[PDB]
């Protein structure tokens, strides 16, 4: 139980630049090309 | 994407990719493929050809067939696109759109663009012409 309580902890996810700079230019383009709507609803956040 | 034709389109040119490779093994030859496009209307040249065919044994398969007309959908898609940007400041009868007017179709495009992005729109290129919108707008 002890071990599983901290694999789950430790498997959580910081902040990281990398990944926020990644999910401001996924949002920078607002939908697709053509044909589609980018709602990004799954996606939500990149960081946490 | 292969989807670009409309639904019509695409029936019609399946039937003419199954007239085309009546074996039934779906490979359908290049002299077969030019053929059944030329008795859809869609006669292209000998270049042409050569450059769909290269772009999508000696057969093409009537997926492969649907891809390679699939990027003449998107050209004439992206001709169309063009033609209606240029046309958008036409729509009202002037040809050349204001700088209010502009401002107001921005906003109803709703493109996620906010008052800076329209300004640095407006900037990039006082009425702004058709044509100088739909230069702008290919950039």
């Amino acid at each position: 139980f002890f071990q599983s309580i901290q694999a789950l902890m430790q498997t959580c996810s910081v902040l990281d630049l990398n990944a926020f700079e990644r999910q401001n230019k996924a949002e920078g383009l607002g939908m697709v090309n053509e044909d589609g709507t980018v709602i990004n609803r799954q996606n939500g956040e990149k960081v946490m | 994407m292969a989807d670009q034709l409309t639904e019509e389109q695409i029936a019609e040119f399946k039937e003419a990719f199954s007239l085309f490779d009546k074996d039934g093994d779906g490979t359908i030859t290049t002299k077969a493929l030019g053929t059944v496009m030329r008795s859809l209307g869609q006669n292209p040249t000998e270049a042409e050809l050569q450059d769909m065919i290269n772009e999508v044994n000696g057969t093409i398969d009537f997926p492969a067939f649907l891809t390679m007309m699939a990027r003449k959908m998107k050209d004439t898609d992206s001709e169309e696109e063009i033609r209606e940007a240029f046309r958008v400041f036409d729509k009202d009868g002037n040809g050349y759109i204001s700088a209010a007017a502009l401002r107001h179709v921005m906003t109803n495009l709703g493109e996620k663009l906010t008052d800076e992005e329209v300004d640095e729109m407006i900037r990039e290129a006082g009425q702004v012409n058709y044509e100088a919108f739909v230069q702008m707008m290919t950039a």
